[PDB]
Formats: structure tokens, sequence, C-alpha cells
């Protein structure tokens, strides 16, 4: 069992920023793929980031490519969501996920076996 | 020059898949892995890498390869990775912790599954220590689950180890057989044996 608690969530502004952090337990973080998804309401978890053991391949949903860097510190067991110039259509719970494998299919849920319970974040408009 | 495919059709299309505790071993080397068949694969349910990313395959060189084939339970494709417990993990097929390689498993309730339920795929169900990663058990001895002995007689407390698992097309999803390849990929003191085209 690992435990992901995600911070950072929140209301802000269109065109605004905002860092979601999620710390995991354990002591084997550096052998965990790491990844972000989140759920508007009426909508199915989307996948929206992912990044590898080394960090080297990362990888984005299409509708966030450019404007979300995700990113981890080992020694601090948390991995980082930077959103920038956020849109009323990113507002939804984000769930940070892990997984010991890289899938193939890296935006299946299916392919992370660990997950947070989540965290609202809300832009107006 | 290895210049020769890697035969991966024998692999993930051979017309017999063993059980699980009888995990079938196929050495793959001195050949080019050309993994674009698989990229181009969605009825795979699964298809993970450990210590290398599914995103490099076609660039990266091994000493070894080895393709482990086996049909499980749908719900049990999860014990198939570094660091799982359950029957399977424990008693039948074990990856070690810091595994190098891929795991790939599929539906095959079309091919697996019969009408009268196909009782031909078996399992462990007891045994009196964990399995060490990679290691095979086809023994089919009397298991002692009790004080007394059992002189290699089956009754109380003494159980033949291996069960069926009499797969049904109707069966719910977690219950329908999965086909399984595991490849690993060593990088011993010793030439590469394996490239991908790149
Ligand atoms: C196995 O057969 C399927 C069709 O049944 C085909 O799509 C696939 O390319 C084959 N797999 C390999 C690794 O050759």
């Amino acid at each position: 069992q690992v435990q992901l608690v995600e911070s950072g969530g929140g209301l802000v502004q269109a065109g605004g920023s905002l860092r979601l952090a999620c710390i995991a337990s354990g002591r084997t973080f550096h052998s965990y793929v790491m990844a972000w998804f989140r759920q508007a309401p009426g909508k199915e978890r989307e996948f929206v980031a992912a990044i590898s053991w080394s960090s080297t391949p990362t990888y984005y949903g299409e509708s966030v490519k450019g404007r979300f860097t995700i990113s981890r510190d080992n020694a601090k067991n948390t991995v980082y969501l930077q959103m920038n110039r956020l849109k009323p259509e990113d507002t939804a719970v984000y769930f940070c996920a892990a997984d010991r494998g890289e899938s193939y299919y890296y935006t299946r849920p299916t392919e992370y076996e660990f997950w947070g319970q989540g965290t609202q974040v809300t832009v107006s408009s | 020059n290895i210049t020769n495919l890697c035969p991966f059709g024998e692999v993930f299309n051979a017309t017999r898949f063993a059980s699980v505790y009888a995990w079938n071993r196929k050495r793959i080397s001195n050949c080019v892995a050309d993994y674009s068949v698989l990229y181009n694969s969605a009825s795979f349910s699964t298809f993970k890498c450990y210590g290398v990313s599914p995103t490099k395959l076609n660039d990266l060189c091994f000493t070894n390869v080895y393709a482990d084939s086996f049909v499980i339970r749908g719900d049990e494709v999860r014990q198939i990775a570094p660091g799982q417990t359950g029957k399977i993990a424990d008693y039948n097929y074990k990856l070690p912790d810091d595994f190098t390689g891929c795991v790939i498993a599929w539906n095959s309730n079309n091919l697996d599954s019969k009408v009268g339920g196909n009782y031909n795929y078996l399992y462990r169900l007891f045994r009196k220590s964990n399995l060490k990663p990679f290691e095979r058990d086809i023994s089919t001895e009397i298991y002692q689950a009790g004080s007394t002995p059992c002189n290699g007689v089956e009754g109380f407390n003494c159980y033949f180890p291996l069960q069926s698992y009499g797969f049904q097309p109707t069966n719910g999803v977690g219950y329908q057989p999965y086909r399984v390849v595991v490849l690993s990929f060593e990088l011993l003191h010793a030439p590469a044996t394996v490239c991908g085209p790149k």
C-alpha cells in the first residue's frame, strides 16, 4: 500500500497559476511512475500528465500540452503539477496516481494501482 | 550483424498457452526486436515496462530476453508485477522487486473458455513457502495443511496442491481467462544478442 495526498488546489482566476503537489508514503518513491488525472462533473477521469522514474519521459494530455509542467522531487516523495494560463475548462477534481510500471497506454486509469482522493481546482471567468 | 526479426508472433499467437504453475519460457536472442507490432495493438488489457520506458524498446540492446507466457484470471493480472502478493505471485509466478522488462496481457475468453467450462488451465493453491523470483514448481506432492503427515494420500488437511480455473464464456470479466507475456531483459557482462531496429 502507498498513500497519496494532493495539496495546492482551490479557487483561481482565468489566466492565473496553481502548483498542485502530491506526497507519497513509502521509501521507494523513485520506483514509481507518478501521474495526474482530473474529473469534471459529468465526465470520466481524463489523463493530465505523467513522469517516469528518471523524470525523462514526461507525458501530457492534448488539452494541457504547453500550459502544464509535471516534475518530481524524489528527496521529498513529491510530484508537482505547475498549471499556467488556467481556463474555466480546467475546473475539476485533480487526482494524484502512482504505479511501479510505465504503461504504453499511459492515459488509462486502470494502468495506475494507487490513487489519491483528489483536490478541487476551480477557475472562475 | 543480427538482421532477422525476433519471432514475437510465435510467443503472442502460440497455438497453445501454459497453465501458470507450469509457465512456459521462450528464449529470444540473436534477433532484431521490432516492438511496432505490439505498439499498433489496441486489445491488450495492460502493457507496462519496469526499468525501461516502453517508448525506448526499439532503441535498446540486451544480453538476453526471455518470454514467459501463461493463462490466469483477469483480476489476477495485477499480481504479475514487482512487489505483489496473492496465490499467483506467491505460489505460481513471481517477478523480482527490481524487475527489468514488460508485462502484456489480453482477455482470451474467445479462445480459452468453453460451454462446459474449460478445466485445462491449473494454478497452485497451496505451497510450503513463496516462490523465489522466476522460480517454477511443477510438483504434485500432497500438501500437508495440518499436524498429521499425509504419506502422499489425499484427505483431511491433505490437499492435492493444483486447482482448475474452469473458465466459462458467461463468467464476469475478472473471472475470464487472460493470456500473459512477460519479457525479461538482462543486461549482464556479455555481448548484446537482442537490439531494436534503431
Ligand atoms: C497476433 O495475431 C493478431 C491477430 O490475431 C495480430 O494482430 C498480431 O499482429 C499478432 N501478434 C504478433 C506479435 O505477431
